[PDB]
RNA sequence: AGGUUGACCUCGGAUCAGGUAGGAGGACCCGCUGAACUUAAGCAUAUCAAUAAGCGGAGGAAAAGAAACCAACAGGGAUUGCCCUAGUAACGGCGAGUGAAGCGGCAACAGCUCAAAUUUGAAAGCUGGCUUCGGCCCGCGUUGUAAUUUGGAGAGGAUGCUUU
RNA sequence: AAAGCUCCUUCGACGAGUCGAGUAGUUUGGGAAUGCUGCUCAAAAUGGGAGGUAAAUUUCUUCUAAAGCUAAAUACCGGCCA
């Protein structure tokens, strides 16, 4: 998977 | 986000795709007036990073410039001084064609502000540009903290004195040593060196 | 044609923020 | 060298109005002074050494402190401008001596410093309280922190004991030998390559 | 799947019996990259 | 009006002094939004993706199959911008995204996914990398006919 | 960092202090390539293709002649690094062409 | 009823509801355009001059401005202006001539906002209309309006104190 | 409810017919090192710009363009009051 960023939780 | 996408597919000019749709719409855009309204940005991505929001009082105005150089309207092309060796077919104008775009696309719509403009498209005889302008009379404008100082009147016909991006870029308004003689203002500088200054203990 | 008082003084939240939390204090240095 | 070939009578100036221009920014200073009172005039500055070979051997008063310094000094980067002590993000600390002589700085203007409380009825621990709010202050921070020594001492004395014996060879020696190698090391590399090639090649 | 009315060249614009290689049209007509595109094709599908 | 009457129970709730999520319940609803639906394709949390075919400009969407397809999220292209907007309580939208669903309609979905594969991509395999157009004009065809008539009679 | 010798000329000059390591500072990371970014640019590469001097360079490589490819990829682009850098991706992408095939 | 009934997109109309622009002034300011007399013995490089005339556009100041900077130092640190750098580096038929910038001292000092991220457990945003002033509608908007982030960082974690 | 401080495995998006190159005109002290515009070509990801003599190679130092706002110190043969 492709994330931009680190997401809460 | 879409907008990176678009973004990466704008920078490749040379694919065929972009081919397709760059002719596509140049010849639409021909059999259109040279002026006329865009209901929505054609390149949503650049209106965006140049400030364009989906709110009321933002529009965009596509509008084409002939393109080439400039020639001095002079009887039969010809001046009756000294020698230039050049004709007018090679003069250069100092401004942009982007630039005069958003002039005449402010002459057209004088109520707004021109925020910025970019290019669309081009051919041999136009290039083309697209200009985002900004209603300072509308409430959602002036209720805006991000966008509400183009509602002051200092910034009335910013594309008409260079305050807009081309003309931050004609202008040289760079730091550095490659810009001595024109990042303060060209004409500024040469009054401040050739201004002789007299003291009253000299 | 000039702007209003409310919409010249309104704020964006993250500027609110700020000065709620980080005002310009008063203060004195000692000699 | 008289450069009076352009129309130069249309742009001479004239200072009559450095007097007037005197009394109008000394009437600007005190209104400003009694809008910031009891604050300072001013922001307090770093101590900061000047460019270059010419100017290097001077300090002076800079734009703004670091972020470093301000973090050494445990003045959040929030706090600092709202106090008066300027703040500049663009230089950075590339030795130990200015840093710790700066966070000095920044330790004695904290130490000097009387905070007023936001609200008076409800004081803060971090605020100074009333019985001591009250002192002599200072009124400009230039004068009461500035570059108290610019240069470094011209004169010292020392015993004749401890009088060093110097570089080897004589200081006029050394200096000649320093030229020379600078601008025989690429020669003297380049034979160094030739030199293992040929051990390489002849081993 | 409802498919348009479809031209009788379903192919990419090539013309590769002309030896010309002067120009972008020369250069997207005349040269041939089956072989790369091809290749990268399976690439992708291997990868997917 | 849903959400008016929702938050009112919700306020109701932190007034008496329960938590939101003792009165309210996990929403599963279509996901839409350009950038929000290719968050998700990215992030692989989207189960099927249905794309308008009428986005102009079209470059918002000529990207999708391609991240679909890297990804392996089954996308479907369907007529109706308008269509898509009529789901999402709007005048038009570019794509729609079912993430996930409720149980009573799991077994729906996935009949519905194979479905798509089976009876869309499929088909679309070898048709999705051809060119499109080059189709003539009336007067041009019936030219071209008479002259290879000519031709194949001389 | 190296300590300085203390004299006004030579090798390693200047006044001699004491010399810190720095953080890298974040405006100093642009050029560094991040995951999604290359996730992007290798879909729009494989959506969009090829420029037609892109071909023409490609297939200057395949035929062996890299001193020309070299000099048509200069005279297109404008740089002797440019060059260098766009016949490096070519060379880049016919070697995994290669290995699919 | 489907040969119908609609949803969108684009383009129009209206003395439609509400708005705005033009002209003047132009000493100073931001641009465009642009001479010749003069000085070079004369004279097509040059000089006058990136000036006069002409054209467009603001304000009480304008402009510029928070480095794709200067530097090469033990490094300075947005912009502007004064002194100095300096008639210096540099440019220049057949030479008449032209001519900056870094550092340094001072006046004044002030810093920031977006695009590129999914709120996705809830477009949380906004123009307008009617109001009993509690709100309710017509809409804009998901081809993206709020909050969050802007490189000095930030996002995610950990952690224990402070702040309004 | 928001906000600040300390530490960190990890992540850390950053502006394209733009930058840059050639050529032409103009301009500059930058007629080897200047800027602007037109035509043609046309980028990249520790990448890019600059580092005032052309080029290749190996390093190093500095910032982070192609989006935007902002008082003051400065100018003032127009206007008004003195």
């Amino acid at each position: 998977a492709v994330s931009v960023r680190k997401r809460a939780g | 986000g879409a907008l990176k996408y678009l973004e990466e597919l704008s920078k490749k000019k040379q694919s065929d795709v972009v081919r397709f749709l760059l002719r596509v719409r140049c010849w639409e855009y021909r059999q259109l007036n040279v002026i006329h309204r865009a209901s929505r940005p054609s390149r949503p991505d650049k209106a965006r990073r140049l400030g364009y929001k989906a709110k009321q009082g933002y529009v965009i105005y596509r509008v084409r410039v002939r393109r080439g150089g400039r020639k001095r309207p002079v009887p039969k092309g010809a001046t009756y001084g000294k020698p230039t060796n050049q004709g007018v077919n090679q003069l250069k104008y100092q401004r942009s064609l982007r630039a005069t775009a958003e002039e005449r696309v402010g002459r057209r719509c004088s109520n707004l502000r021109v925020l910025n403009s970019y290019w669309v498209n081009q051919d041999s005889t136009y290039k083309y540009y697209e200009v985002i302008l900004v209603d300072p009379n509308h409430k959602a404008i002036r209720r805006d903290p991000r966008i509400n100082w183009i509602c002051n009147p200092v910034h009335k016909h910013r594309e008409c004195r260079g305050l807009t991006s081309t003309g931050k870029k004609s202008r040289g308004l760079n730091k550095g040593h490659r810009f001595n003689k024109t990042r303060a203002g060209r004409r500024k500088t040469w009054k401040r060196h050739n201004t002789l200054s007299l003291w009253r203990y000299r | 044609r000039r702007l209003s008082k409310e919409d010249a003084s309104r704020v964006l939240e993250k500027t609110k923020k700020r000065l709620t939390h980080f005002p310009q204090r008063k203060y004195a240095v000692k000699a | 060298n008289n450069h009076f070939r352009k129309h130069w009578q249309r742009r001479v100036r004239c200072h009559f109005d450095q007097p007037g221009k005197k009394v109008t920014r000394r009437l600007a200073r005190r209104a400003k002074a009694a809008a910031l009172a009891p604050r300072p005039v001013d922001k307090l500055r770093p101590i900061v050494r000047c460019p270059t070979v010419k100017y290097n051997r001077r300090t002076r008063l800079g734009r703004g402190f670091t972020l470093e310094e301000l973090k050494a000094a445990g003045i959040p980067r929030l706090l600092a401008p709202t106090i008066g002590i300027a703040v500049d993000h663009r230089r950075k600390n590339l030795s130990e001596e200015s840093l710790a002589a700066n966070v000095q700085r920044l330790k004695d203007y904290k130490a000097r410093l009387i905070l007023f409380p936001r609200k008076s009825n409800k004081p803060k621990k971090a605020d100074t309280p009333k019985d001591q709010q009250t002192a002599e202050t200072t009124t400009s921070l230039r004068t009461s922190f500035g570059v108290e020594q610019p240069l470094a001492p011209g004169f010292t004395e020392i015993s004749k004991s401890e009088i060093p014996a110097g570089i080897e060879g004589g200081a006029y020696r050394a200096l000649r030998k320093a030229r020379s190698d600078a601008r025989l090391v690429g020669v003297r590399e380049k034979r160094a390559k030739e030199k293992a090639e040929a051990e390489a090649n002849k081993k | 799947v409802l498919k348009p009315l479809t031209g009788d060249n379903t192919e990419a614009p090539k013309q590769h019996s002309q030896p010309s290689r002067k120009g972008k049209k020369a250069w997207r007509k005349n040269i041939d990259l089956t072989e790369v595109e091809q290749g990268l094709e399976e690439l992708n599908e291997q990868i997917i | 009006q849903e959400k008016k009457e929702r938050l009112l129970r919700e306020a109701t709730a932190i007034k008496e002094g329960k938590k939101k999520e003792d009165v309210s319940k996990k929403p599963y609803t279509v996901k839409y939004g350009l950038n929000h639906v290719v968050g998700l394709i990215e992030n692989k949390k989207a189960s099927l993706v249905l794309i308008a075919n009428d986005v102009d400009p079209i470059e918002l969407v000529v990207f999708l199959p391609a991240l679909c397809r890297k990804m392996g999220i089954p996308y479907a292209i369907i007529k109706g911008k308008a269509r898509l907007g009529t789901l999402v309580h709007k005048k038009t939208a570019a794509v729609v995204a079912i993430t996930e669903v409720r149980s009573e309609d799991k077994n729906e979905l996935a009949k519905l996914i194979s479905a798509v594969k089976e009876g869309y991509l499929e088909k679309v395999e070898d048709t999705r990398k051809r060119w499109g157009g080059g189709i003539m004009g009336f007067k041009a065809q019936k030219r071209e006919e008479k002259r290879k008539k000519s031709l194949e009679t001389a | 960092p190296v300590e300085r010798t203390g004299l006004i000329r030579g090798l390693n000059k200047g006044h001699k202090t004491t010399r810190r390591v720095l953080k890298e500072r974040p405006s100093r990371r642009k050029g560094a390539q991040s995951k999604r970014t290359q996730f992007v640019r290798s879909l729009i590469r494989e959506v969009a293709g090829l420029a037609p001097y892109e071909r023409r360079v490609i297939e200057l490589l395949r035929n062996g002649k890299d001193k020309r490819a070299r000099k048509f990829s200069k005279k297109k682009l404008g740089t002797f690094g440019r060059a260098k850098r766009k016949c490096e991706e070519l060379q880049r992408i016919i070697a995994e062409s290669r290995r699919a095939h």
